[PDB]
């Protein structure tokens, strides 16, 4: 509408994805270094042997 | 006694802008026309 109000919450809308975006995005990379735990635990022996 | 004068401009208007719009959604407060009597009650607390 021309309220100022309906761009005002127009705005809470964009201030959320601008924090959901970076929290996909940054799931990646908090999820990169968690295969490569799994990865290098799968590929490693117990070493006492 | 015809033809008479009046105004064809739809009456005024009231908009939520700063004044408003600031009490609007961080108090829920709404004051219709804020300015002045924002400001003619500051001015009236210095007398």
């Amino acid at each position: 509408d021309g309220t100022g109000i309906s761009l005002h919450r127009q705005l809470r809308a964009i201030q959320q994805l601008a924090r959901n975006v970076q929290a996909v995005l940054g799931a990646f990379e908090r999820g990169t270094a968690d295969q490569m735990l799994h990865v290098l635990l799968e590929k490693a022996p117990p070493l006492a042997l | 006694e015809d033809t008479e004068a009046d105004v064809p401009v739809t009456y005024g208007e009231m908009v939520l802008n700063g004044a408003n719009l600031v009490t609007a959604l961080v108090m829920g407060k709404a004051v219709r026309s804020l300015d002045d009597v924002g400001r003619h009650l500051l001015d009236m607390q210095e007398e």
